[PDB]
């Protein structure tokens, strides 16, 4: 009956207020931001134990200096993924340099919002948590279902985004180490997560001016817990 | 038959030093036997730290500076900052391959800092092939400028010398030396010599003037 | 010469209540001989043949694009197609090649499949149509078997006659034709038969 | 009800709601200034984890600071990004200002008239100066557009418009500093009445006579501040 | 516009796609049509729906089509849905004989309007086609065939089935009578009539085609009213 | 064309055509798989007498290597596995390599994902199980949904009773139970048998390292009943 | 131009001079004709050098979107595959190039000879440019596969020196790299005028 | 269930609702008058001042569309403005393809036919606004079109569009516009302007003037600040 | 334009205190036939901006034209902006650049004269979009013939009056009438300064024709 580019009398569009909703199906995802590098945490919520956990994949490579996290539908994210990917050797081939994080976050969010009446024919239903190094540092920047992107010291998004926040806010300090962030995060998922916290349940990464992004082994992971 | 294609003229030439770049050309503007005018510099500045140089067919320098300009001002728009000399010099390549099938008739020396207050010089054939160089001369009379930087920059074919780093004054000599011989034997090179110095302080030009025959 | 360059004849002879249909057998590529049993004459019903010389590829392709139309049209209307409809189809289908023609030059043998009256015609390479009461030729030997044809052919012959005249006409033409031959096929087509046979030939 | 869904749709009164309805998205949107004086043209705005970003860059002599969608808002500074460039590739010099805006109204009108399409749901101050002086201009989603003196967007800056009338009197004559001031003052009449502009909070965006468009953020607006 | 539009290609809430099901409806309130394999031929019998007394009879049947040389079909629903349908399964037919020349085996031949059909479901914002088809064909492969498709483009190979008016009557009859690999094709026939007789008798009012092998030839005949005459008279005495 | 956006966002982020897409699955007939140690099974429900039951087959081969079992609306099976065969061939002609199982899930997940947020068009309605090796001879399990969600098991059932089924196989699949290789195919067929109220009317399959796929004969199944 | 590559016991050799010329003028006597695509994989510039250096470019940018969509890294079959494919389309344009993809893969080392003709071929040893068949000659006197690292590193130094000696639009440097089964080294850079003084 | 949600829709009475929802839109708008007199046009606008931020002269209502022709708006600005727009492009089509300036006639004819597309279909909405078009040249003397939202376009004497449509037609009638020149006539307007403005209900407006005439050698200018502030003046103390 | 029909010869412009002058024949020829005596071949822009042009006179009606009507375009908005001669400069440079890029050249070679802000403008632009600005610009044969004794006179003195340029302008017209067989004893002259765009003619030289007796 009614459009997908249909304002709200308050102003809003419908497609995309239902679609943040969606946001709040999706598993939580920290992401916290130090001088020592960014470290991105997620919860991979087993439906089962048939399930092969390697298998849900809730953090991934952009490129070897940007990681992203992601919570809502995941199908959804995988186009997302592919375009930040492809933008970053698109940036790399003409210019011979490494793309910032803002950048890629930006190129993503064009997506957004490019739906209406084979296109687009509704918004993705998913957020995203971009952690990166370039040459301004280390940086963590979130984007929702609208487009709209912003940098973020430290930020969880998914079901329980609102009580891990008021956590993240309690903890967080800006001359906060990577360590300490790596375990601050690991404590917060645990106190939100429904299920008992443990090597296997969920994914760690890490981006340092140092090295690479680094998905946490199952050993390494044992080691922080 | 129509030819899209012109030859104007026009010799240019970079030198990388320690902390500084020279990006040179003389001003004339040739076509056929005739001048169309005396004062067409061959330089042009793209940032705060990057000059390029541009001769060949007069056409195509004037539309792929229009571009490069328009470039710039796009990438500061998406990126935030100014573009490197690298990064210039890559994209410049992109741009000249995608005419591939009907080229830019332009040879081209980029010249500037690069990201660690360097000198850097890179030089590039019509469609795009490119690569880093210590200096080069290009266009008209660089058959004719090249092998003395070699001999005297390079220090090639020379025993029993010391290889000393090169200052800006004998640099600045050298350059305006190759130009006044160039000037005596190259009918297209003459009427004044543009030379760009670009440092951190920023970019200050000189014109030296050329025999007028 | 395009249509010279796999060779290669094709005639067609009109007699009493009955129709000939011939064509040698070589596949080859300029001086080199390929095979020596190269189907040139495609069955378009029970007592219609087509015959196709000239580029290989395009005898084939004619043949099958032909063989397509053809089929529909005899499923759509239910019943065999008249001989003077195949050689409107046929020109319409070189037509629209008119400007990247087909290198082929058919001629059309066959009997009304109602009234069983002799009917033949050639088309050119864009298909112009061409209706005879004697005799059509098609191919590298063209004038060989115009000398033939005007010589032997006579009115009202019967199915004996007109195998005898075809054959002869073929024989001694395409013995002139350093890029036919390499043997002869003839059809005898009429009411109640057709009759196939291969002739003895030199093979050089 | 039925009048409400789709643009191409009048209501028995003379009034499309789905245009209305997008000028409230522009109400949502915290509050921007724009002012001139006779040589300088300034945007301040106030940003709502980093403060998100308000003012961007157009071109050497165009800024502009943006009210209700973000997605909506880049797709128009990208188009005004497009026509500036295309200006200066044909013509080697700057796109007018009143031009520019010219192209936005006729743009944005497009979709307010052909089904299955909405109004874009952003509103503009757009800071410039060319041959004919320092300007000001606001852009509305019904894509009408406004020549001003001064003018405020978002959300309270009812009250930010009601500063601007009492003293609009000595923009004109004001230099820079005395200028940016009086936007700032005009922006915090939007703030309640605890909180304060800090350098968080604050952007600033300048076009001038002798000044490049330039944006203002974080330290770099410290300044201004210290002056009030 | 929205306002207008039927929304012919959506799920219904349980998973259902109720253009498709609407589409069945019709089906089975068309002509009976039933099909029959035996191990010497196919056969078709159909229940013509034109028995008026002014009719004319022009072709030589109404309701089976030939599809080519090797392969026929009989039809259930909207006839001008039917129409389109089986133009288009000649031109596939022809389309593939032009590629390899050889015949289309029967269950490509039927693959491939299917999957024209199962498009018409999911995409388009079209109604779907309104007919059942009943295949009868030999290839080389899988020699006498007889296969059935549906509206929503799904399609199944069966030994007896009937589609149309009665069908579930008829299904049942034929599952008491088919001997599984013992059939031939008198006797197949003659269990035609058996189900035509119940789920329906006149010689003008069914309409009989076989398809058989004769020297390395297919040969699809529709029975003349003389030997259908015979067929009902040889019934009754059962 | 028909540009009309079917799969759209209702309130509560909830994608209806997707949820009614995974109701049509459910009317499916069962679909089990199960991963062994070196072989891997499928096995479905069947639905009749005078039908020929090579024609209506749940189990497809869509490489040499990877075969596929499918639970939902059969014609949008076909379409869907007619892809991923011309995908498959697709992948040998430009990478020189067989598929690997993983590939092809993600490219049928990402092709149902598409029908989920393009105009025109309704979700498909299958869940798929698919099964192969790898180069290295690793066994393969992942099943994909109408949504394009895709993870791998070591086990998994869909369509009718699936819940059931899948709350077997997780009380069932051990070490024990995939031990041999008549045990994995014996875990199927129980698993079936929890269901279908039956055993004369099931379908199975088994795939081996680089062996191609065996349909088992009627004669076959009913040694193991 | 002259460039070499072949497989053997410890690997893959790369060599090349590293002149460029427009005419019979030497533009450059410091061209960078092995072409790093990834830590893993090399290729190599000979006729046109701006449609060497952008379509292995394009190469490098399409082999490390792979790497990221398969958590693989891209065999040495599918690299020269993939650059077959995409200059295939420009047949007959006047594209010039031609190139050697080297690495070791799952198969272990890996060479082939891709072109702009559409030429895609496995094999044990190439020389490429105009300066190939002096190379050849000696490179095919000298190889074998079970050579030594540092006979390897020899026989590729000399092959390319002895081209520079014939051939006019070879010279400058040679060139020389070695892939291993943990990525490639660059092995050394020496100038022609020192290798003679060597040599003699 | 209602018969005005769509243009391509007839209602049972044989109206289309769609249209006049937009000519609403226009009797919503503040006054605009055109007069042709002996040697040309004058155009008068009251503008109201929604804002005092607005700069003078901001949301013109009157345009040049081509050297020759003027057009007065009244409704939906944005509307006017691509209106505007098709007209100036359509002078310019004109120019290009037949070589001479367009007849206000022809272009009025042109302009209408589009304006008249939109109200066909349910893809697009009609123009909420109305608009006169006026010219001069020697050959073809003064000239005033008044085009509306359902595409109709006739020639005047006199025209008013917007709210006080009626009021200022009762005014206009009174002059014998035939025998006046410009410079009477732009007193008239600006008379005709104060006399309909209603000052209860709106508080400011800014009077808008343009001419076209033989005292502008056929070409549309805004009416000189002192000529305008002469006529404001006598507006006023007419109104006393 | 593959192959110009009626063509024009040269046109010479120079820069004087105050302005710029240009001036070019009244001549359209056919080959060697002189066809169309009485054309104009320098048109008034705007206000601030003259243009001439050699070669094809079909493509540059064309121009008159497309340039007009986009004059016009920018008076209906009245908004204080105009197009500078520098402008229009870089648009005609555009405008044969793109048609030259498309293998379908405008054929024809101008000369842009222009008053700005205190400032004269002279600028040149060819069919292959080659342009630049001199003190002094010559095309066709004018680029052998005038050019020389114009730039000469420069070298000397930079800086001319109105009344020096004018008759430098006329010696040259008239170097072109004794020299150039493709021209006309019959021309304009245009002048541009802080009152606008003056174009004065027909004009014509005084020849002397002496040497006949030596
Ligand atoms: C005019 C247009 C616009 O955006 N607004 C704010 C709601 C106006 O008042
Ligand atoms: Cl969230
Ligand atoms: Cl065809
Ligand atoms: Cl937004
Ligand atoms: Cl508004
Ligand atoms: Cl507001
Ligand atoms: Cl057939
Ligand atoms: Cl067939
Ligand atoms: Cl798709
Ligand atoms: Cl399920
Ligand atoms: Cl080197
Ligand atoms: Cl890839
Ligand atoms: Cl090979
Ligand atoms: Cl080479
Ligand atoms: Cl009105
Ligand atoms: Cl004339
Ligand atoms: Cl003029
Ligand atoms: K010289
Ligand atoms: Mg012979
Ligand atoms: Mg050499």
């Amino acid at each position: 009956d009614r459009g997908v580019n249909t304002f709200s009398p308050e102003g809003r569009l419908f497609q995309v207020e239902y679609a943040i909703e969606a946001i709040k199906l999706g598993s939580t995802a920290i992401g916290i931001q130090t001088s020592e590098g960014v470290c991105l945490a997620v919860e991979k919520r087993i439906t089962s134990p048939l399930m092969e956990p390697s298998s849900i994949e809730k953090i991934v490579e952009i490129d070897a200096h940007i990681g992203c996290a992601m919570s809502g539908l995941i199908a959804d994210a995988k186009t997302l993924i592919d375009k930040a990917r492809v933008e970053t050797q698109n940036h790399w081939f003409t210019y011979n340099e490494t793309m910032t994080v803002e950048s890629v976050t930006q190129a993503v969010s064009n997506l957004a919002l490019q739906f209406g009446e084979g296109a687009m024919s509704r918004p993705f239903g998913v957020a995203l948590l971009f952690g990166g190094v370039d040459e301004k540092g280390p940086q963590l920047f979130h984007m929702d279902p609208s487009g709209t992107f912003v940098q973020c010291d430290a930020r969880a998004i998914g079901s329980a985004s609102e009580g891990a926040q008021s956590s993240l806010q309690e903890v967080y300090h800006k001359s906060m180490t990577l360590k300490e962030a790596i375990k601050s995060s690991l404590i917060i998922l645990k106190q939100v997560m429904e299920e008992k916290l443990n090597a296997t349940n969920i994914e760690l990464a890490t981006v340092q001016p140092g090295q690479n992004f680094h998905m946490f082994t199952k050993e390494e992971l044992e080691e922080v817990i | 038959r129509f030819s899209p294609y012109v030859f104007n003229g026009g010799t240019i030439l970079a030198i990388a030093g320690e902390d500084f770049a020279i990006v040179a050309s003389d001003t004339r503007l040739s076509e056929g036997f005739s001048i169309h005018t005396r004062d067409s510099p061959k330089c042009y500045k793209l940032t705060d730290k990057t000059v390029i140089g541009c001769s060949g067919f007069h056409g195509d320098c004037l539309t792929l500076t229009k571009i490069i300009e328009a470039r710039l001002k796009m990438y500061k728009h998406s990126n935030n900052k100014a573009m490197t000399t690298g990064a210039i010099a890559a994209m410049l390549s992109t741009i000249l391959y995608s005419r591939r099938f009907f080229p830019y008739y332009v040879y081209n020396i980029i010249g500037g800092l690069d990201e660690e207050g360097k000198g850097a010089v890179y030089s590039f054939d019509p469609v795009g092939s490119y690569q880093r160089d210590s200096f080069k001369a290009g266009g008209s009379a660089s058959a004719m400028l090249q092998p003395l930087l070699d001999n005297q920059v390079g220090f090639k074919n020379m025993q029993n010398v010391e290889h000393v780093p090169l200052s800006l004054d004998r640099a600045m000599r050298l350059v305006k030396d190759v130009f006044i011989s160039a000037a005596e034997r190259d009918v297209y090179t003459g009427d004044a010599l543009r030379i760009c110095i670009v440092t951190k302080e920023g970019i200050r030009e000189e014109t030296v003037s050329l025999r007028k025959d | 010469s395009i249509m010279s360059y796999n060779g290669g004849a094709v005639m067609a002879m009109k007699g009493k209540n009955c129709v000939a249909i011939a064509a040698d057998r070589r596949f080859g590529i300029q001086a080199q001989m390929v095979t020596t049993d190269f189907q040139k004459i495609f069955p378009m019903g029970d007592r219609l043949y087509i015959g196709l010389a000239g580029l290989a590829t395009d005898v084939q392709t004619v043949a099958q694009r032909l063989k397509f139309r053809l089929n529909l049209y005899e499923l759509k209307e239910g019943r065999q197609i008249k001989p003077y409809t195949l050689m409107s189809m046929v020109a319409n289908l070189l037509y629209e090649k008119r400007f990247g023609p087909y290198y082929t030059e058919p001629v059309i043998a066959g009997l009304d499949p109602k009234t069983f009256k002799p009917f033949i015609c050639s088309l050119d390479l864009i298909g112009c149509p061409m209706v005879t009461d004697d005799f059509v030729v098609s191919g590298t030997c063209a004038e060989q078997m115009y000398g033939m044809c005007e010589s032997l052919w006579e009115p009202n012959m019967d199915p004996d006659h007109l195998f005898e005249t075809i054959s002869q006409a073929m024989l001694n033409a395409v013995d002139r034709d350093a890029v036919s031959g390499m043997g002869v096929i003839v059809h005898i087509i009429e009411k109640d038969k057709i009759t196939t046979r291969t002739l003895k030939a030199r093979m050089d | 009800n039925q009048y409400d869904n789709d643009v191409t749709v009048w209501s028995p009164q003379g009034r499309i709601h789905q245009i209305e309805y997008a000028m409230e998205a522009v109400k949502q949107g915290s509050a921007t200034v724009g002012l001139k004086s006779k040589t300088h043209a300034v945007l301040v705005a106030l940003k709502r984890a980093a403060h998100q970003k308000k003012i961007l860059h157009v071109d050497n002599h165009i800024g502009i600071s943006i009210a209700g969608l973000t997605a909506d808002a880049r797709l128009l500074c990208n188009f005004m990004r497009q026509e500036c460039l295309d200006s200066r590739f044909v013509f080697d010099r700057p796109l007018p200002v009143s031009r520019l805006v010219s192209l936005i109204g006729s743009k944005t009108q497009i979709p307010t008239q052909r089904y299955g399409r909405r109004p874009y749901g952003v509103g503009l101050l757009i800071a410039g100066y060319d041959d004919m002086g320092p300007h000001i201009f606001q852009t509305c989603p019904s894509a009408n557009y406004f020549d001003c003196r001064a003018m405020s967007i978002g959300a309270r800056s009812q009250s930010a418009r009601t500063y601007l009338e009492r003293h609009m009197s000595e923009f004109m004559e004001c230099n820079l500093n005395e200028l940016v001031k009086h936007g700032l003052r005009a922006l915090r009449e939007t703030l309640p009445a605890e909180q304060d502009l800090t350098t968080k909070n604050v952007s600033i965006g300048i076009v001038g006579k002798d000044l490049e468009f330039t944006i203002y953020d974080d330290d770099d607006v410290s300044p201004f501040l210290e002056g009030l | 516009s929205r306002r207008y539009d039927s929304r012919t290609t959506i799920f219904s809430p349980e998973g259902r796609l109720y253009q498709v099901e609407y589409a069945m409806e019709a089906i089975g309130h068309a002509g009976t049509c039933l099909g029959i394999l035996a191990n010497d031929g196919v056969l078709l019998a159909a229940e013509r729906r034109n028995i008026h007394k002014l009719l004319d009879e022009v072709f030589f049947s109404e309701k089976i089509y030939k599809l080519n040389e090797d392969m026929a079909c009989s039809v259930a629903g909207i006839t001008s849905d039917a129409n389109v349908l089986t133009n288009e399964l000649r031109l596939i037919a022809q389309r593939y004989l032009l590629q390899y020349q050889e015949p289309i085996p029967c269950e490509q031949l039927v693959t491939a309007l299917c999957d024209i059909k199962q498009a018409y479901t999911q995409f388009g914002g079209k109604r779907p086609f309104g007919v059942s088809l009943l295949y009868i064909g030999w290839d080389k492969h899988y020699g006498f065939q007889l296969y059935q498709s549906d509206p929503s483009g799904n399609y199944g190979g069966w030994k007896a089935t009937c589609i149309g008016n009665n069908s579930a009557a008829a299904v049942s009859m034929l599952k008491q009578d088919y001997k599984e690999g013992e059939m031939t094709l008198k006797s197949a026939l003659a269990l035609a009539i058996k189900v035509l007789n119940k789920t329906m008798l006149s010689a003008e009012k069914v309409e009989i085609a076989t398809l058989t092998r004769e020297n390395g030839k297919t040969v699809i005949r529709v029975l003349k009213q003389k030997e259908v005459e015979q067929l009902i008279k040889k019934h009754e005495e059962e | 064309s028909y540009d009309r956006a079917i799969t759209v966002f209702s309130p509560d982020g909830h994608l209806f055509q997707v949820e009614y897409a995974q109701e049509a699955v459910k009317k499916g007939s069962t679909a089990v798989g199960v991963r062994g140690r070196d072989i891997v099974v499928l096995g479905v429900e069947k639905k009749a007498k005078l039908q020929d039951e090579r024609t209506v087959r749940k189990i497809c081969a869509l490489d040499d290597n990877v075969c596929m079992a499918f639970a939902g609306l059969t014609a949008d099976a076909r379409i869907v596995i007619n892809r991923a065969r011309v995908e498959c061939q697709s992948h040998r002609l430009t990478v020189e390599d067989p598929v690997t199982v993983e590939y092809i899930t993600r490219y049928i997940a990402s092709l149902k994902q598409r029908y989920t947020q393009s105009n025109g068009r309704r979700p498909f309605g299958i869940s798929a199980l698919i099964v192969g090796f790898d180069f290295d001879g690793t066994p393969r399990l992942y099943q994909t949904d109408p949504s394009g969600t895709y993870h791998a098991w070591k086990a998994n059932a869909i369509g009718r009773g699936a819940k059931s089924v899948r709350e077997f196989l997780e009380k069932n699949y051990t070490d024990e139970a995939i031990e041999t290789d008549d045990l994995t195919i014996k875990l199927v067929i129980k698993a079936l048998l929890e269901v279908v109220q039956g055993g004369k009317n099931i379908e199975l399959a088994v795939m081996r390292r680089d062996q191609s796929l065996k349909i088992l004969n009627p004669e076959e199944i009913e040694k193991y009943v | 131009t002259t460039t070499l590559a072949f497989k053997f016991r410890h690997g893959v050799i790369v060599a090349a001079d590293s002149r460029a010329t427009a005419g019979a003028y030497i533009a450059s006597q410091t061209v960078k004709k092995v072409i790093e695509i990834n830590p893993y994989l090399l290729g190599t510039m000979a006729g046109g050098a701006a449609d060497c250096s952008f379509w292995e470019r394009l190469l490098a940018r399409q082999c490390r979107i792979y790497e990221l969509r398969n958590k693989e890294r891209i065999s040495v079959a599918a690299a020269s595959k993939l650059l077959a494919n995409m200059v295939y389309q420009y047949k007959g344009m006047g594209l010039s190039m031609g190139t050697m993809i080297c690495g070791w893969d799952k198969r272990g080392p890996g060479l082939y000879y891709v072109d702009s003709e559409g030429n895609r071929i496995s094999g044990a040893t190439f020389s490429v440019g105009s300066g190939s068949v002096y190379a050849y000659g000696v490179m095919d006197r000298g190889y074998s596969y079970d050579l030594e690292v540092e006979q390897a590193y020899d026989l590729a130094r000399r092959a390319i020196y002895q081209a520079t000696y014939r051939d006019a639009y070879s010279g400058g440097a040679v060139n020389l790299y070695h892939v291993r089964e943990d990525g490639w080294i660059r092995v050394s850079s020496d100038n022609v005028a020192d290798l003679h003084e060597k040599y003699s | 269930t209602g018969y005005d949600l769509s243009a391509s829709t007839f209602s049972p009475d044989g109206r289309v609702f769609q249209v006049e929802y937009a000519m609403k839109a226009v009797e919503n708008s503040s006054t605009a008058i055109g007069i042709r007199c002996k040697d040309g046009v004058v155009f008068g606008v009251e503008k109201l001042v929604l804002s005092k931020l607005y700069e003078e002269g901001s949301n013109k209502r009157l345009f040049n569309v081509d050297r020759h022709v003027g057009m007065a708006v009244a409704g939906l600005l944005a509307d006017a403005r691509s209106l505007a727009d098709i007209a100036r492009e359509e002078a310019s089509n004109f120019r290009s393809n037949f070589g001479y300036n367009i007849p206000l006639k022809h272009l009025a004819d042109r302009v209408a036919m589009y304006v008249h597309a939109y109200t066909l279909y349910s893809a697009v909405r009609p123009f909420g606004c109305s608009f006169m078009l006026g010219s001069y040249s020697v050959n073809d003397g003064a000239q005033l079109y008044m085009i509306d939202p359902s595409g109709v376009s006739y020639g005047y004497w006199g025209c008013a569009i917007g709210k006080a449509r009626q009021a200022a037609k009762t005014e206009i009638e009174k002059l014998q516009m035939k025998e006046m020149t410009c410079r009477d006539i732009v007193k008239e307007v600006a008379k005709i302007i104060y006399i309909v403005h209603d000052e209860v209900k709106d508080k400011a407006f800014e009077l808008e003037l343009s001419w076209v005439g033989e005292l502008t050698n056929g070409r549309h200018e805004i009416v000189p600040k002192d000529i305008r502030e002469e006529a404001e003046k006598y507006a006023k103390e007419s109104l006393k | 334009t593959q192959n110009p029909m009626v063509t024009g010869t040269s046109v010479l412009g120079v820069k004087f205190e105050g302005g710029v002058v240009i001036a070019a024949d009244m001549l359209g020829s056919y080959g060697s036939l002189a066809r169309f005596r009485n054309i104009s071949r320098i048109m008034r822009v705007n206000n601030s901006t003259m243009l001439g042009a050699s070669g094809d006179y079909a493509d540059f009606q064309y121009l008159k034209q497309v340039l007009g009507q986009m004059v016009i375009d920018e008076e209906l908005l009245g908004d204080g902006h105009s197009y500078s001669p520098r402008a229009i400069h870089s648009w005609l440079t555009r405008a044969m650049y793109s048609r030259r890029s498309k293998m379908n050249p405008l054929w024809n070679t101008m000369v842009i004269g222009g008053y700005a802000d205190g400032e004269s403008f002279l600028g040149y632009v060819d069919m292959l979009g080659v342009a630049y600005e001199a003190p002094s610009l010559a095309t066709g044969y004018g680029a052998y013939l005038a050019q020389p004794l114009l730039r000469e006179v420069l070298e000397k003195q930079p800086v001319l009056s109105q009344t020096e340029a004018r008759d430098l302008v006329e010696r040259c017209m008239r170097v072109l009438y004794y020299r150039d067989a493709r021209s006309y004893n019959r021309f304009q002259i245009a002048t541009v300064t802080e009152k606008g765009v003056e174009i004065e003619g027909p004009l014509s030289t005084e020849t002397n024709w002496d040497i006949a007796h030596m």
